[PDB]
RNA sequence: UUAAUUGCGAUAACGAACGAGACCUUAACCUACUAAAUAGUGGUGCUAGCAUUUGCUGGUUAUCCACUUCUUAGAGGGACUAUCGGUUUCAAGCCGAUGGAAGUUUGAGGCAAUAACAGGUCUGUGAUGCCCUUAGACGUUCUGGGCCGCACGCGCGCUACACUGACGGAGCCAGCGAGUCUAACCUUGGCCGAGAGGUCUUGGUAAUCUUGUGAAACUCCGUCGUGCUGGGGAUAGAGCAUUGUAAUUAUUGCUCUUCAACGAGGAAUUCCUAGUAAGCGCAAGUCAUCAGCUUGCGUUGAUUACGUCCCUGCCCUUUGUACACAC
């Protein structure tokens, strides 16, 4: 299943919280810049992070 | 001489034969741990305890001993190993050092409860996130049962706990 | 004269800046070297079952562990082995200088 | 052109070097060619009888040619086979040290292989000719 | 094409060593039936009397036969390897021998009760009717009475 | 070589004439056994049309002179041409026949 | 006396034992550990073994 | 003990092992009229055993009618030829 | 400085360099000719790229290609798949991509594993069984 | 809805913790970086064979030059189900098609919560309380047997019950891993012997030498024939060697001969959804010698589902209970 944890979603919510124009509505250019913005250990967990605000990003619109 | 495999396996079995030499020794000086650091011809062993004045004691002679005792024991030549003596930092932080402590308030009659609450409580004000210590036998009556002190939180899977915790 | 440095760890990162600053020594001054050969790791593996008794369902376990080879060529008079053999060792990784 | 050993198929050339190998019989024949078994694992000695000598010499030279260097024990091991030993598994095993002996002796007497430094045996200067020539013969006969 | 008629010498089966050699197969297998001769023997003495390998029992002329026969009781006299024999080095003399259809069954019979009369192990289990040679019986050989 | 058209469509032709149309299912539900007939998808006839085949030439090859190629090739020819004397043209015969009673 | 110990374990297991407890049976010569299994498993993580897959 | 299997071939027809004459008019009359001809047909319907069908086959291969359609490993394929 | 490029190629386990360079239209394996493959049935499969698009494109061309792991029909797959990247090679370093792109795509519109390497590799083998799935034989009573 | 109290959301509950997830290792991708005779590649010289006409196949560390595609790695990138079209308060998500090396949490493992068994181990421990015992000792040690002994009954496994075969020739390709110092390991090569094996040497403390482990199953030529037979090799007899102080109830290996049951297996039952099953061999563990065992590795590589609770079991809720050592 691809049930998002709890941990990506509410990070992803707490960074529309304050940065709504940061994050762009596409996945590769802002996936980046949640890296620079959160302090993320793992690759993979800043790609599922970006992929369900990209996400939120496109259901906000 | 020795291929490099059967090297580095030779060498942490000098680590566990050196440890537990240590351990069973210096008990009552509140051992933590050892660092075997090689370089060519000398080499240094470097030796954690809280007391460490008694670690090297009367000026010195039983730490000079215990360099003699590892000197005929590892078949070395002399002037080729050096024991030293550093003091444990963060001593709230390490289990070998509170199992230890526990060890020795049991042996002297000190009250299982107090004593196992005690030490949780000096470990996490020395500044862990948590702690938890097991106590199992025969408590109180003859049928064994265990005896479970913590507080906070612990996780118990995944890397970080090797990473980690310390048991 | 040949000198090798040769390295062997069971820690990637402490071995890595050995090596770096071995290699940093080394482009400093003239030094024409040549750099780190990744030799393949040998990892070692011994299989034992879990049980101390002979009673349980049969689970196998294998505790192995990685050792790291990699030897440094250098190429130079006797006026670096003054300077080269100003061992720069860290806990765990060892050096054993070879010429020729 | 440019035929040569590499250029032909393995069974015609090795019939091919047996052909012009019976034809006039001047490598050798041991005296105890229809007693071996080839090997330990083997069960039964070849049918070929009357020959399977310079067939095995066909097969050893045109192997020599690609290689560089080989053994009596790397002919064994590449000649030999699985055996059936009983109920017990199949397993690898080695061919017989004194029929590739033999045949290796014999490539060196006609002077198709002789020793090579590191050790081995390798394939020789008018043996590489002969046998190069016999690939430009096996192309043309089919031709 | 390979192929050839028959006239009539064909035999549907043969008697060699005092044993029923039955034809319509190949010389090299036919000789099999003789007790103390197999594959590999039996191809050994077809290949030094040259009888022609691929010809049937049945079809063989009986000039080869008698020179089959004659191999098969000595051996040794025809130039075949001394490790070639069932017998070898006997305890009477020490001579290679090589028994035969009726010998095979009969010598075995007298070492057993060579063995036997010693008072070795192995005579007695022989008589006893278990194993000599080490094998497990608990859970093997069953069926055996 | 034998029945000279292309073989290709030998075999289309032969698996469609020999995949069951209709088949039995098990309902015993509760009460020791019952069967009742259903129908067979288009996937399951060519698997059940392949499988019929490829069994019988097997079993007919077994402990017998001829090879698997001419009982294979014998086996898909008499079902092409939808003959009794096929092991699969048979076996379609039995099951439809015991789903056509237990309809 | 030259009787009491006249056995010669140089080829098998009585002429090996371990470097802990000298215990018989399981032992893990291999790289030459000579140690027995058991207490192998308590001093794993002492000699550098260590277990990710 | 018991086998709950059978245990029985049939009739064994043992046949020609060595070509004889009064079926070798047989073969050069009988298989110029088989459209499919390989080693197993000739065994069953000419009713040949092993080691005389391969020389047969070999026979009229390079003598004359019946041609390589395509001989291989284990099946030696031949037509009518005609 | 003779034209010429480099490709590789595997299956399960085996590796196939094509180093194609430019040549007069040879095609050889291991120092032998491409007609001598092994199963003798895959010869075909080897022969694919050959056939697929023409020989015309071949004629300026030589693939030499070593081969090393796997089983015969592995290396069989390896030498397939380095000719076909092999040829789109010479076409990716030389000629137009209408030689190149109608080249590449009809490869991969027959069959996706001339170019695209299968993904599937063995998995390791678990205690408790034969292989990774399987499991011994379990009993009660 | 999810593999999952995993989330949407509902809501006398709010905020949380452990597990799961997250994480780590390995298998896949990188023609982008760092590189490298202990891995290779191409080129320049020396040199060989075939044709010589233009070339092809090779050999060659002091012949040198250039590169890292393949070979190994370290630092990194990549995968998030991305987009579109359907389904859903139109939310969690699900399905199909629209890239890829990878779209069943990418695959496979490691780690793995609270409580419990009156589960296994005093024959792992110089960890053990208690009982027995300590010198014709229940200690240690010596010698010879024994754990293998078979009227019989069961559980894991190996050979098969022949033509998709067996046998004899050829082609003949892997991966994991191990290997000697004051010892005697892995052994290359040459010689002897049918073979086992022996002999004189060589290389290696290891990507370097064993080893390209030239493995087997596999394929092509032949022999055979539907024959308890050339299937199958239990059962024995004789001889030749290796390991050890010692092999006898044969350690094992090699040669000949003897050629028994077994013709697809009854009630019942085991494992399995992709490189997986199955067929095939190899390495390592025990080891002086002995694999039909186990742990791993690679080779060939199917059919069959994309579902159910019918059988055997599990989780949550409701319900009933004369059960609490708890059907």
């Amino acid at each position: 299943g691809r049930v998002r944890t709890k941990t990506v979603k509410r990070a992803s919510k707490a960074l529309i919280e304050r940065y709504y124009p940061k994050l762009t509505l596409d996945f590769q250019t802002n996936k980046r810049l949640c890296d620079e913005i959160a302090t993320i250990q793992s690759k993979r967990l800043r790609n599922k992070i970006a992929g369900y605000t990209t996400h939120l990003m496109k259901r906000i619109q | 001489l020795i291929s490099k495999k059967r090297k580095l396996v030779a060498d942490g079995v000098f680590y566990a034969e050196l440890n537990e030499f240590f351990t069973r020794e210096l008990a009552e000086e509140g051992y933590s741990g050892v660092e075997v650091r090689v370089t060519p011809t000398k080499t240094e062993v470097i030796i954690r305890a809280t007391r460490t004045q008694d670690v090297l004691g009367e000026n010195g002679r039983r730490i000079n001993e215990l360099t003699l005792l590892v000197q005929k024991r590892f078949k070395y030549a002399p002037g080729t190993i050096v024991l030293y003596a550093e003091r444990v930092q963060d001593r709230g932080l390490s289990a070998v050092a509170q199992a230890e402590s526990m060890k020795f308030k049991l042996l002297n009659g000190l009250a299982i409860r107090r004593a196992a609450y005690g030490v949780v409580r000096y470990v996490m004000e020395s500044g862990a996130k948590g702690c938890e210590v097991v106590v199992s036998g025969k408590l109180r009556a003859a049928r064994a049962k265990a005896m479970k002190f913590a507080d906070g939180f612990l996780i118990h899977s995944g890397q970080p706990v090797n990473d980690f915790i310390d048991t | 004269i040949k000198i090798r440095i040769t390295l062997t760890s069971t820690k990637v990162k402490q071995l890595e800046n050995v090596s770096s600053n071995i290699v940093k020594n080394a482009e400093q001054h003239n030094l024409v070297k040549k750099g780190p050969v990744r030799l393949p790791t040998k990892v070692l593996k011994i299989s034992t079952r879990k049980t101390p008794n002979g009673e349980g369902s049969k689970t196998w376990e294998t505790y192995e562990m990685r050792i790291h080879k990699r030897y440094i060529d250098l190429e130079a008079p006797v006026q670096i082995v003054k300077r080269i053999t100003q061992i720069t060792i860290e806990p765990g990784v060892d050096v054993e200088v070879v010429v020729a | 052109p440019g035929v040569s050993v590499r250029d032909v198929a393995a069974q015609d050339f090795i019939n091919a070097y047996a052909s012009f190998l019976q034809r006039q019989g001047k490598l050798e024949v041991p005296g105890y060619v229809d007693i071996v078994k080839t090997s330990s694992g083997n069960e039964m000695p070849p049918q070929d009888a009357e020959g399977w000598f310079y067939k095995r010499a066909a097969s050893v030279a045109r192997h020599i040619y690609m290689r560089k260097q080989v053994g009596v024990g790397k002919l064994n091991k590449l000649y030999g086979g699985a055996k059936s030993r009983g109920v017990r598994p199949y397993k690898h095993i080695d061919a017989s040290g004194s029929i590739n002996r033999k045949v290796l002796q014999a490539l060196e007497k006609i002077g198709i292989v002789e020793i090579s430094p590191k050790g081995g045996r390798r394939i020789s200067e008018n043996g590489q000719r002969d046998l190069d020539r016999i690939a430009a013969q096996t192309l043309e006969e089919d031709e | 094409s390979l192929v050839v008629q028959e006239q009539g010498s064909f035999q549907h089966i043969l008697r060699l060593l005092n044993t029923n050699v039955d034809g319509n197969i190949k010389i090299v297998y036919a000789l099999t039936t003789i007790k103390g001769v197999g594959r590999r023997y039996s191809n050994l003495v077809c290949k030094k009397a040259d009888v022609d390998l691929h010809k049937r029992a049945g079809e063989l002329t009986q000039e080869e036969l008698e020179r089959i026969v004659q191999i098969m009781q000595n051996p040794t006299h025809y130039k075949i390897p001394a490790w070639f024999l069932n017998r070898q080095n006997d305890i009477t003399d020490g001579k290679d021998y090589h028994t035969l259809a009726n010998n095979v069954e009969s010598k075995l019979r007298d070492d057993l009760e060579r063995l036997k009369k010693i008072r070795a192990h192995r005579g007695i289990r022989h008589f006893w009717g278990l194993r000599v040679r080490g094998q497990h019986t608990k859970t093997t050989g069953r069926r055996r009475a | 070589v034998l029945t000279d058209q292309n073989p290709i469509q030998v075999v289309v032709d032969a698996i469609t004439n020999t995949g069951p149309r209709e088949d039995t299912t098990r309902v015993g539900g509760g009460g020791a056994a019952r069967r009742q007939a259903v129908d067979v998808s288009p996937l399951r006839r060519v698997n059940q049309a392949i499988a019929l085949l490829t069994i019988g030439a097997r079993e007919a090859a077994f402990r017998n002179i001829k090879t698997i190629a001419e009982t294979l090739a014998e086996e898909l020819i008499n079902a092409a041409k939808g003959s009794s004397t096929s092991y699969a043209i048979k076996k379609k015969d039995e099951l439809e026949r015991v789903a056509k009673s237990n309809r | 006396e030259n009787v009491w110990f006249s056995h010669p374990r140089r080829y098998g297991k009585g002429s090996r034992q371990c470097r802990v407890c000298s215990s018989h049976t399981g032992l893990i010569r291999k790289y030459g550990l000579n140690i027995c299994r058991q207490c192998f498993r308590e001093k794993a993580n002492d000699i550098g073994f260590n277990k990710f897959r | 003990k018991k086998k709950w299997s059978k245990k029985s071939m049939k009739d064994r027809a043992q046949h020609a092992v060595i070509l004889d004459q009064e079926k070798y008019d047989r073969i050069l009359k009988e298989v110029p009229t088989y459209r499919y001809v390989s080693v197993s047909v000739l065994v069953d319907r000419l009713k040949i055993g092993g080691s005389l069908a391969r020389i047969a086959l070999r026979h009229l291969e390079k003598e004359g009618i019946i041609k390589p359609i395509s001989k291989h490993s284990k099946q030696a394929i031949y037509t009518r030829a005609t | 400085a003779v034209p010429s490029v480099q490709t590789f190629g595997k299956k399960k386990s085996a590796t196939a360099v094509a180093h194609v360079k430019a040549g007069k239209g040879l095609i050889k394996v291991n120092g032998s000719p491409i007609t001598l493959v092994e199963p003798e049935i895959l010869r075909f499969k080897v022969y694919e790229p050959l056939l697929l698009v023409g020989l015309d494109k071949f004629s300026n061309i030589d693939i030499r290609v070593r081969v090393t792991g796997g089983g015969h029909v592995s290396q069989v797959y390896a030498i397939r798949q380095a000719i076909a990247k092999g040829l789109v090679a010479y076409h990716q370093k030389y000629v137009d991509e209408q030689s190149k792109n109608e080249l590449k795509k009809a490869f991969t519109s027959y069959d996706r594993t001339l170019l695209i390497a299968d993904s599937r590799r063995p998995e390791p083998k678990k205690f408790g069984g034969k292989g990774a799935r399987s499991r011994f034989q379990k009993s009660y009573r």
